[PDB]
């Protein structure tokens, strides 16, 4: 992560502003659509359209996200708790982080078009492919 | 595996893909995202910047190439396998690309189309294209296995 | 595909491999180095430590399960995709273990073999090996192409 | 990483003391073998078995690693004219440094089988993993 990286992926959340929730829910509904095989680390979730439990997800997700930007440079530090979740408790694939980065790139590009140059589309895959590692690390 | 109204979705959308953008668009964002990428592109010319690569004509004449490839495995979706078979001899034997790069192309189009399309590329539309995408990288992926 | 060369080093390096305990290293290996494998495997006991995972009786079970599986794949090299289509359609569409994990265990397994034979382990039988297990990675993974 | 990790890192490749050519120079016959893909990036080279021009490759990825093993908490300080080459000059594929830990993981195997326990292989793994990501890094 180049210091280019961090200043564009800044802006660019910070343009996302309190439609984080709304398209955190999205990129979950886009993820669950377009690989069902991610919904098994789900069983006791509503995942059906609309739905609230995918609503707070999405919310959880964003805020994380959030914190994560607000935190670039102490990012391992920042999201000590959630990687552990996710490594020991949850131990999810790696893939998935790939996945669920990709529904999250989707999402900003239909929903920020001037926003998402190439450039800051390079950055903001560049950070969250950063955020996965980080959330892996534990491994 | 598409169903028929996934089929019917994917059509639609494409028939208002602007044939002559859409392609450079996806092969300049590759090149962008995955530097690496342009060890296979030294003779386009300038790529040292964003902009500089999305400037290109040879990428963008390129990038029409590949998105009439798209196209046609598109018309053929239950023949992908031949469709591709001679650009998968192609990019295997001679080019030796490797297999994860057509995924990342897929997945650079899929977000290609989502920044042009907006609000109407809805998730069952983009579960649609991400399988179409899936389909091609491993058609053309075909000669690796 | 092997030449006969290949096919002759692997026949008579296979013949020596112990099976009661190379399959169990290698499923226990697995597990340690990549240990979000272990989510498919809650019902094996305590996974804990490196320790408690190699000396877990139902991790050596399995682990003698895949290497006759292994083995059955050896006898057959070029009906790997008909060899195992059961296990594919198990792998895939009941356990929904991500293709990535075939390829991770099928170098895990090379490891165990190069620690078992040290310098018998040559490099052109690994290049014969790393052909024999990139052929059952994609055997098994044919259900999701 | 952890602590573990690197301790076990330290005292596995202190045990490869004086082969570390050597090492290096199997792991990349090994690579060149199993891959033979991996031979583009080098056309000037002669990759017959038992060449010098190998040998020496061999030798200086040994070292380059021996730097990183005494540097690894300040791995992307010590190795940055590393990355900066193999990111902007070479643009090698990424998975090519997979391919590579995956020889070097064989070659240890192979030659230091009472080292090479299961926590040691998942604490090498994980080095040659962090390397692999610190030498892609400029991308
Ligand atoms: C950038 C990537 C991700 C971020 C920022 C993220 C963030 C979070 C957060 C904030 C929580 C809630 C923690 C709490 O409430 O204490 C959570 C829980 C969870 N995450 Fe993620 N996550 C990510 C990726 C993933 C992926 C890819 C998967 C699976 C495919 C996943 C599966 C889960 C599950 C199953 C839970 C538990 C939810 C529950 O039990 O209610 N996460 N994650
Ligand atoms: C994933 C779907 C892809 C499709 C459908 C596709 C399609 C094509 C087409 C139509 C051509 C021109 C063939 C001809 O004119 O005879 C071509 C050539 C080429 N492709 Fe792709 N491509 C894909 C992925 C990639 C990727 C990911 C890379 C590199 C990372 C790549 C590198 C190249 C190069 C360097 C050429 C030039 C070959 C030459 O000039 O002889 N392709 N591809
Ligand atoms: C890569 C080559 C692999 C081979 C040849 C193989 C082989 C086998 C065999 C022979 C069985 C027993 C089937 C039966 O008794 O009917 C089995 C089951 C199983 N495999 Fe694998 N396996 C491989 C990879 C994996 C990986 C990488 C994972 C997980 C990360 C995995 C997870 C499982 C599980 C959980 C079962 C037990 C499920 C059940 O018995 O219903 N396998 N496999
Ligand atoms: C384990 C990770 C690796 C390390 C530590 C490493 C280390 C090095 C070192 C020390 C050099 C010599 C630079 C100098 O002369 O000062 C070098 C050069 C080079 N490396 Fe790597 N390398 C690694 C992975 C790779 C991979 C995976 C490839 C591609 C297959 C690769 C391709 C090259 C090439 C093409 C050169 C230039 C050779 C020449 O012109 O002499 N390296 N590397």
């Amino acid at each position: 992560l180049s210091p280019a990286d961090k200043t564009n992926v800044k802006a660019a959340w910070g343009k996302v502003g309190a439609h984080a929730g709304e398209y955190g829910a999205e990129a979950l509904e886009r993820m669950f659509l377009s690989f069902p095989t991610t919904k098994t680390y789900f069983p006791h979730f509503d995942l059906s359209h609309g739905s609230a439990q995918v609503k707070g997800h999405g919310k959880k997700v964003a805020d994380a996200l959030t914190n994560a930007v607000a935190h670039v440079d102490d990012m391992p530090n920042a999201l000590s708790a959630l990687s552990d979740l996710h490594a020991h408790k949850l131990r999810v694939d790696p893939v998935n982080f790939k996945l669920l980065s990709h529904c999250l790139l989707v999402t900003l590009a239909a929903h920020l078009p001037a926003e998402f140059t190439p450039a800051v589309h390079a950055s903001l895959d560049k950070f969250l492919a950063s955020v996965s590692t980080v959330l892996t690390s534990k491994y | 595996h598409l169903t028929p109204e996934e089929k019917s979705a994917v059509t639609a959308l494409w028939g208002k893909v602007n044939v002559d953008e859409v392609g450079g668009e996806a092969l300049g964002r590759l090149l962008v995202v995955y530097p690496w990428t342009q060890r296979f592109f030294e003779s386009f010319g300038d790529l040292s910047t964003p902009d500089a690569v999305m400037g290109n004509p040879k990428v963008k004449a390129h990038g029409k190439k590949v998105l009439g490839a798209f196209s046609d495995g598109l018309a053929h979706l239950d023949n992908l396998k031949g469709t591709f078979a001679t650009l998968s001899e192609l990019h295997c034997d001679k080019l030796h690309v490797d297999p994860e790069n057509f995924r990342l192309l897929g997945n650079v189009l899929v977000c290609v189309l989502a920044h042009h399309f907006g609000k109407e590329f809805t998730p069952p539309v983009q579960a649609a294209y991400q399988k179409v995408v899936a389909g091609v990288a491993n058609a053309l992926a075909h000669k690796y296995h």
